[PDB]
């Protein structure tokens, strides 16, 4: 279960996600409609008032449609349902890159695994009560393997550069679909001024089509915006929290003032980013863990497993 | 999961009333994308922009071709239909959303997330516990049932150190029931008046002279008084929508729901030493409250000192 | 779940013809929303707002374009065709979704639901129970069944002195089965009444002369005669529904269901000192009696004093 | 689940035979609601209500609208096209439902359905006893096995006692079979009776005159050799399915089911004292050995007392 | 109910083979149900039933109106349309449906199902037995395991008094095979002499002329060179289909399956009194060994009687 | 299922790219059914077959029906429009099912999925062995955790003699990805030269003038663009498809898989007599190396014969 390492920034971003893929699926649905666009030509040849016989037959007014359609509509009017797939794609993909790397993901296995440990173990409020049989076994157990977690996650640095890189390419993304979006929004209207040359076919040069669905995807467009502008934000935020306090330590100096031992450590790199992230998550966990990183504490336990047996 | 003992009745039928509105908004939604459409006729006799309205019978001739007939309805149902009319299934679905984001906020959000799901897990785990029975009964005990008690009095105490000095969980329940009932009364508003603009019958005067001959067309839009009906029933709906919220913010500030007193269980029970609790987890034991009492009663004998001397003599003299 | 217990016979059966008359609300309102339209040819011989009906044979032109004979059906459609032909699949399908509500009421009301739940797993925790087996058969006892068996006596004790006190559950079956023979008289009613009004070839007359040229028009709705064999169908499933709704409510009536007597299940089996239970206990074992008597039975020997002090004399010799 | 031992081979080729039947039912309605129609054009020269059916070749000119057409299919459609063909696959799906309801009543009544599951838990749980395996083998007993074993045969008694009293089962499967056979026979009555209706010509006399300027039309009916081949392909799988049940009653006369014979598996077996069940116990016994003998075997030993009594020798030497 | 063990190569390409075809006919089908249909236009110039064929160029008027040309359609659709073009997918629907029948029929078949679950019950029981990788490696044995090790042999031997008799499972897969490959003949003779018969174009002959004024019509059938891609495709699938049941004919032509002979097994284990099966015991071993060696290896030791003395001896 | 672990990271991303490869498939099938079509108007001044292209402006009169206009679209639509426009979306459904069946294959073929099944299992099954734990930690041993260790020891040799025989899963895994990479080149070469003739104008002369009139016809094909961009997006899957098949390539021939040296483990652990394997059993460690080489690492402490002899040592200690 990696839902502990998920921030809100994360979850808020992954329902921003899935929001913006049913936008995207709506307007290819919307897409899909066989009436798109509706063209007549310009100059054709109590007041009683008579209808202009533009003088074409069905099939000339379809291969008007066709042609203006093809050749007279933005190609934004067009595509843009097909875009908002593929960004959201890339999004969902890009998202959860942190999570599913071969390498990150054991290490936030084990992470999670030894602090769930933790926050079931008895010895942890058993220390607590120390500071403020079987038992101390598996307290001695589990903390041999708290140090095994210090001597194989804290080395390394993958888990913070990775996150970073996949922040920076959301924030990239977001900045270039607000950009082109923002700047072609522009081109879904309703009203367009068609001409081709199709006066050989049809008799006409210049015609005036209407786009049905021009206000619907007008809509669409600018939900879409107020979704990705959300979207940006979140992770601009996600980037101030990652780079405004140095994320590659954590100082445990609030546990050294809560907690009486002095011992306990300031751990770093990857061991510090996830605490952050747990500290994100619950901060009790990595008050309850400190007491299991700390040596003299384990000396403590030892002695007085030395006196119980 | 097991959350269903954190939903009270008005969270229940908020949620379904909440699933019979996306029902219309999809519903709705469907036959707009799929059938919405404006018949437009000109109108053949003009005065200053308002059809005139004037041997045997013959059919009016208008001219028109079918695509001339096609744009009239797209441009007459573009500038000329009103805006309720055409989004309210999107305005709907907007507003069902919200208001499901708003009801299951709290189970997302990690900070109370995690706060719930502990209160529920050891809630059920006290609940299922044989001690439960066997002190609220009041020496014959299971070994592993020995160290299982004891382990959970000791996890009963971690919880209660670990939840009782935030009120994160009752602030953001106060929250989503405010906007609940704020984003209520603008729906409420804002569709009773622009009910009454989704009409049969649409005049428009489009200017499309040019293209077509005529300025003014007389327009029937089909699926128009079927939507009067929807958003009717929508209307019904929201309106219970926010008479529930009403009741909720009601049995949110009635009382103090960040204080919770054992009073009658220790009436009851013999344990007098239970004491009264504060914050989230007086407000969560209310939730609980809503659901079955029982699950508190259960609950109050792991929140004891005497209970725990007594759970210890005896495992003692099991061990 | 484990819930086909409580639902006897008739809950089985309003169950399964509520699905069907759902599947009819989805069938007849997919034909709505697709087909459902009017063909109106208008009337050359008029008589004061009424059709006149007055070598080779040659067609009558009526000088009508599409799209004066789409707004022609549009306008007859909306305001001379019976507001029952257009939205009988919608009535259909709110009538349902409220009977729906109504039968399953009392799972999803937390009050009830919780209380539901409690008896359900005490009950079937008696039907399995091992000293059951051993009880209806009048030694050895494995000392995990021993504390189980007591554990379950001192926990059927509990149950009934939380249950015994009130009569929710039953009041709130007897509200639902009152609204759900209610109205199933007010459909019955207006169903019946309103049945007629589906008719193949309707007359309209909706004053269009200014736009179309005619005033009278003989419209023919394709959806008609299939919507009737809808409708006399639903009329028929909603007879039924009724028809069970009534003999549920004489079940409710015929005897007084809030004083269950175990005179014949005392009197079969040695013990005879099963104590008549009360309100919701007797509601709860007069539905399991309807599914399976022999469940009650199983349970009798959890209520039973005597079958208790067997236990405790067993369990000292044991122990 | 584990009923499918108590459906046979003639259960189990209905089922299968009524799933394509509701296939059949579900491709022509879908085909009828979306498909089905008529193209009519009238007869430009007719003698006496009849058509007379009389320098390159030159269209006939009807000077007929489009809605004129159309209001002359939806005529036609009403008036002439038979009733068979038009209502042909709701028919179908109508039969099949009463079909699958007849099939599968007895599992959803609790009457029998409580006896049913009773009788299929304690069989496959006699059959998961290793002391069936250690008799037809016939000390190597285990303590708990045994208990299980004593357990399992003071199940076994108490569950003959409790249903070889009544008869249920068998009537309600006898019903059952007798109510879908006369089905059978009226379904293959009147299908093929009427299978002759759906023709793809058909001309229709329906006097619109008044309306269209014609009195007689001919008609076309697309889905109607496709609404031919389907119906002679449903009244195939009706005789496959009418067959079956002929079978299943000549089954359920040949010898009397409610009085079952140990004879074969007492006279292979050591023990000779195992008693001739009867009435619901024989009939369950029946539909077992339909499926497969080797259980009625494995139930014989537990149905014996002999075996009782050396499961009781070996328990014996076993404390 | 894990009868993958029951399914050798062929069972397996047939159930793939026969799932493409259902994809064939849903397709089919749902293109002829919602877009078959037929562009009709009638000849002008008429010669004894037939059509002629003879600055600016002007379009021929036929007078005639739209409701004219769609009966005109249903007509030339009905009565002049080879049928194949009209029912090919219900026919690959009909007929891989009777495929799958035939596949699965011995699966669903109560007397055959029960005989085939009581022996895969039991073979998986003796692949995971102890006692299997025992003998299989040769006395040390608890008391437990030597009692459902005693328990799984006398199992063994009444469920091979009881299965050893009968060879109806045997009969039915070989019915199933040749009821395959005969329709597997008949589909590709009749599919390949009727598919040339889906053409695009289409001259009908329906004698309306009383309601339309012309007799000839000259029609385009838009959804029949798909279709002929459909068919001449699913002709391929037929094809394979019937070489593999070819094979599987050949298998149980090869050598006889009612008789298997643990002479390999026998002979490389150290027990070589092992008695050869016979009849349905026989017929499924072999098909276990089709699908892997080992199962039936395995099975191998729980047969002889020198491993039931060894057995006996060792927990004695 | 648990075939995860033998998946690579390249059979992971090959199935997400046929999963999008088959989503074009569907896309444009549907677009291909429903909405693909040709919108052919005829040229008024043709010269040598083709078109010349020569007060207020008015419409050409061509003096064609509908239905003419209908025969001249079919008609260029299946001569004059290119085969590869026509059906691009089945080509790319047949490719995507012959990726699909042969990258799952082994997973199908019974000689290769015994294997498989039988390494999974049995190296699952070792993993989660409590002697793997105490191995990697080099005491307390359950008599079931005992014999499991010595049982499953034995069952790792019996697998290594019944699998170190062949070698038939890699090279079944070698023909597939040789398949997968020339069918790659091929669908390339023959997609990319053919991807130009899916245009949008597209002139047709296909000789129906006794049927219509005119010759030549200038027909405008509007699912072409987005059918080009389809199949633009359909190469660029394919390429990054055939890439990563050569990397598989690549990693099958940098090295020989049929001989897995156990050096780095062998070196790390105290075991340093773990003998190298060879043929299938190399190639599936090889594998199990790309997803985990932890599987392995556990895998490995399990063949050493001085682990035989430890844990044999360590079991004859509890013994
Ligand atoms: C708010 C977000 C919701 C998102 C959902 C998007 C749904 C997208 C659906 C795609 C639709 C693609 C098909 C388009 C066909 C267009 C045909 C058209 O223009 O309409 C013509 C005509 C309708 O006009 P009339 O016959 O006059 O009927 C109206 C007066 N009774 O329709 C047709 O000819 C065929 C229409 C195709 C319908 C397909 C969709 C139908 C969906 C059914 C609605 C819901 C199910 C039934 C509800 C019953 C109550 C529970
Ligand atoms: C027993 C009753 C219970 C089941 C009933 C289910 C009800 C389903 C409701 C469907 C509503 C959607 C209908 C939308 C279209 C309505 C009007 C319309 O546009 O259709 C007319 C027009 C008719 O024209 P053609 O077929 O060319 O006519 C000439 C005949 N050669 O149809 C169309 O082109 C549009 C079709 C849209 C609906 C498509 C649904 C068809 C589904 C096929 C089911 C079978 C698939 C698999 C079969 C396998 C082989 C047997």
């Amino acid at each position: 279960a990696f839902r502990v390492l998920k921030p809100w920034w994360d979850v808020f971003t992954d329902y921003l996600s899935v929001a913006m893929l049913m936008i995207g699926v709506f307007g290819c649905t919307l897409q899909v409609m066989q009436d798109k666009i509706i063209c007549l030509p310009k100059r054709v040849q109590t007041v009683e008032m008579k209808g202009l016989k533009t003088d074409l037959d069905l099939q000339q007014y379809s291969f008007i449609n066709q042609m203006c359609y093809e050749r007279a509509l933005h190609w934004y009017a067009k595509y843009f349902p097909y875009l908002v797939l593929i960004h959201t794609l890339v999004f969902m993909l890009c998202s959860n890159f942190w999570f599913k790397f071969p390498g990150s993901s054991s290490k936030i296995e084990h992470f999670i695994s030894i602090l769930g440990k933790c926050f079931d173990s008895p010895w942890t409020t058993r220390a607590l009560s120390e500071v403020s049989k079987k038992e101390g076994e598996q307290a001695k157990a589990l903390f041999e393997k708290v140090k095994k977690f210090r001597l194989h996650v804290e080395e390394g640095d993958i888990l913070y550069a990775m996150y970073v890189r996949q922040t920076v390419l959301k924030v990239i993304k977001f900045l270039i679909i607000i950009a082109y979006n923002s700047a072609l929004v522009s081109k879904v209207q309703f009203t367009v001024d068609c001409n081709v040359d199709i006066q050989d076919m049809t008799g006409y040069k210049n015609f005036s089509c209407n786009h049905t669905m021009a206000h619907l995807f007008s809509k669409l467009s600018f939900c879409y915006l107020c979704f990705v502008s959300i979207y940006g934000l979140t992770c601009l935020y996600t980037l101030y929290w990652l780079f405004y306090r140095s994320l590659r330590e954590y100082s445990f100096e609030y546990v050294r003032q809560e907690t009486g031992i002095d011992d306990i450590p300031d751990v770093k790199n990857d061991f510090a980013f996830m605490l952050h992230m747990i500290d994100q998550y619950d901060p009790l966990y990595s008050k309850r863990f400190a007491v299991f990183l700390s040596e003299v504490s384990e000396n403590k336990l030892k002695q007085l497993n030395l006196n119980n047996e | 999961p097991a959350y269903r003992i954190l939903k009270p009745w008005w969270d229940v039928f908020t949620d379904y009333i909440s699933i019979v509105m996306l029902m219309i908004a999809v519903f709705g939604g469907t036959l707009q994308v799929t059938q919405d459409k404006m018949i437009c006729l000109p109108c053949k006799w003009v005065t200053k922009d308002s059809c005139n309205d004037s041997t045997g019978p013959t059919g009016i001739k208008y001219d028109l071709d079918r695509h001339q007939y096609n744009y009239v309805d797209a441009v007459c149902y573009e500038n000329r239909l009103h805006w309720f009319a055409k989004y309210f299934p999107y305005l709907v679905l907007l507003h069902t959303l919200i208001f499901l984001a708003c009801s299951n906020f709290w189970f997302k959000f990690p900070r109370t997330s995690s706060k719930l799901e502990h209160f529920v897990s050891i809630l059920l785990k006290c609940f299922d516990s044989p001690w439960t029975t066997r002190a609220l009964s009041e020496g014959v005990l299971d070994k592993k049932e020995g160290e299982q008690a004891k382990a959970l009095f000791e996890k009963v105490k971690k919880f209660r150190t670990h939840v009782e000095e935030g009120d994160i969980v009752y602030r953001l329940y106060m929250r989503q029931t405010i906007i609940k009932v704020i984003k209520f009364a603008l729906i409420i508003c804002y569709t009773v008046y622009y009910v009454h603009n989704i009409k049969f019958d649409v005049d428009c005067t489009v200017d499309i002279e040019s293209l077509t001959g005529y300025r003014t067309y007389r327009c029937a839009h089909p699926l128009a008084t079927l939507f009067k009906i929807l958003a009717s029933f929508y209307i019904s709906l929201v309106i219970f929508y926010g008479l529930i919220c009403m009741y909720t913010l009601w049995w949110m500030l009635r009382r103090s729901l960040k204080k919770y007193s054992f009073e009658s269980i220790r009436e009851e029970s013999s344990y007098s030493d239970i004491p009264d609790v504060k914050n989230d987890f007086a407000f969560m034991l209310h939730l609980i409250d809503q659901y079955d009492p029982l699950y508190s009663k259960r609950f109050a004998v792991f929140l004891s000192e005497v209970s725990e001397n007594k759970l210890r003599q005896l495992n003692l003299n099991n061990e």
